[PDB]
């Protein structure tokens, strides 16, 4: 087949600030990593 | 190839409950308590045979 999997981009307020990460989700195992965090960036 | 904005419920605030949590054990921003999500949540389908 082709799909291998996905990819979430959230923003996330923690601690009362805003941080963005990205979440990597196997299309098999549907396990997940915690690829990026970042922040604080502003409201989008 | 494909993305979208998926609604922010409960499986949205998993993955940030998750996110937080896992880089509460990297703290670069030390130990974060979640408070919630806020939108747009997007969500990239990845592809690839070769």
């Amino acid at each position: 087949r082709e799909i291998k999997g996905y990819e979430y981009q959230l923003y996330v307020y923690a601690s009362d600030k805003l941080f963005r990460a990205d979440i990597s989700e196997d299309y098999k195992t549907r396990g997940r990593k915690l690829l990026r965090f970042n922040g604080p960036v502003p409201p989008p | 190839g494909e993305w979208e904005i998926i609604d922010i419920g409960p499986f949205t605030q998993n993955l940030g409950k998750f996110a937080v949590d896992e880089e509460n054990k990297i703290g670069q921003y030390g130990r974060l308590t979640f408070n919630k999500v806020i939108r747009p949540c997007m969500k990239k389908t990845i592809y690839e045979n070769e």
